[PDB]
């Protein structure tokens, strides 16, 4: 089967450079040309580059010409995007793939580039109660806003664990250089306030841990 | 360069056909465009369907096909089935260079179409301290997967200072999202009726908060 792995990504600073890398096995990788393409955040696909057999040809799009070169090594079986000058505009998943005969057919897996200067930092965590006591019914929603952190990602558990069913953690969202997100969890109007909610955030990047509990 | 616009979004049911369309700034696609059709399902998961317009790749179901129409490139999913709600992109070949769409989210309806829960969360004490005040506004359990969300201060529309989540799919395979509204504690202390409403399926569901 054709398999592509892309790798090399991880966090950088802007105005920095680096080398992504892309596997191949499975088929005879000099035979095709080749394209690297990235997913933005916002979830749009930029292509980025591409590259012919015999490597011969490479084309760029206005955006990254002058700071991305695409190199193939076919005794390798590898491509390269060697990246320079790197802008919080290329923060992306970084993709590659083959054309198949105008098919552009397979596609690794991906892998992350962060362009950012903002440093390592810890989350803030706020508790979401309820609060206006006229609820809805049997059930309550409560939860937890985790501020401020970066870089991704943090998890969230509810009572170490011993919640999970109902529980939702939302993606993030980037204010400010820096990322929030929260999570809910709905129980029994039985259970709370007269049990103990908590909601325990890890931030492996710092090596912080913060447990919140959640008080009417 | 060229500006390419899909759809971008779309529903269907299950053993219909549909039919996706892409379209150029430029003017009209033709052939020397080599429309490509790439589809993205969860956990970005990439496979190329169609290219050079109507070529289709080894393994792709015979139900997805590929054409021109009306001077654009078009996609048609001849009894889309279940595994097809996904999001499927256009690209566009202009002299060496590949140009892709937004993309369109297609649903292909597997259960009853499903009203989100909201819930409007009021800043806590903790973070009023700081001098800033979030609310927060859980959307969970919808169906399908487009949510249109619109912040009220006071009566008035609020333009600025809001964010939103793009939904996200959840274990029961409905669709989540979040929404934030973003003030000093000054705003928040001079303003007295804050509301979140949550546009699905041409109703709105309204959480609020005095």
């Amino acid at each position: 089967e054709v398999q592509l792995e892309e790798s090399g990504g991880g966090l950088v600073t802007p105005g920095g450079s680096l080398r992504l890398s892309c596997a191949a096995s499975g088929y005879v990788f000099s035979t095709y040309d080749m394209s690297w393409v990235r997913q933005t955040p916002e979830k749009r696909l930029e292509w980025v580059a591409f590259i012919s057999s015999g490597g011969g040809r490479t084309s760029y799009p206005d955006t990254v010409k002058g700071r991305f070169t695409i190199s193939r090594d076919d005794a390798k079986n590898t491509l390269y995007l060697q990246m320079s000058s790197l802008q919080s505009e290329d923060t992306a998943m970084y993709y590659c793939t083959r054309h198949f005969y105008a098919v552009l057919d397979y596609w690794g897996r991906g892998t992350t580039l962060t362009v950012s200067s903002a440093k390592t930092t810890p989350p803030s965590v706020y508790p979401l109660a309820p609060g206006s006591a006229a609820q809805t019914n049997s059930m309550v929603t409560l939860g937890c806003l985790v501020k401020g952190y970066f870089p991704e990602p943090v998890t969230v558990t509810w009572n170490s664990g011993s919640l999970s069913s109902g529980v939702h953690t939302f993606p993030a969202v980037l204010q400010s250089d820096l990322y929030t997100l929260s999570s809910s969890v709905t129980v029994p109007s039985s259970t709370w306030p007269s049990e103990t909610v908590t909601c325990n955030v890890a931030h492996p990047a710092s090596s912080t841990k913060v447990d919140k509990k959640i008080v009417p | 360069q060229a500006v390419v616009t899909q759809e971008s979004a779309l529903t269907t049911s299950p053993g219909e056909t549909v039919t996706l369309t892409c379209r150029s700034s430029t003017g009209t696609v033709t052939t020397s465009n080599y429309a490509n059709w790439v589809q993205e399902k969860p956990d970005h998961l990439f496979t190329g369907l169609i290219g050079a317009t109507n070529n289709r790749a080894a393994g792709v179901p015979v139900r997805f096909s590929g054409s021109l129409i009306g001077g654009k490139a078009a996609l048609t999913i001849t009894g889309a089935q279940t595994e097809d709600e996904a999001i499927y992109f256009c690209a566009l070949w202009y002299s060496g260079h590949w140009v892709f769409g937004g993309g369109t989210k297609l649903t292909v309806l597997g259960q009853p179409k499903s009203s989100p829960s909201v819930t409007l969360f009021p800043p806590s004490s903790e973070e009023l301290e700081t001098n800033k005040a979030t609310l927060v506004c859980t959307i969970t359990d919808f169906y399908p997967g487009v949510v249109t969300v619109d912040w009220k201060v006071d009566g008035t529309p609020v333009t600025q200072g809001m964010e939103t989540t793009n939904p996200s799919k959840q274990s029961n395979n409905k669709y989540m999202a979040s929404s934030y509204l973003t003030l000093t504690a000054r705003a928040w202390e001079r303003h007295s009726s804050y509301s979140c409403q949550v546009t699905h399926e041409g109703h709105t569901v309204e959480k609020s908060l005095s």
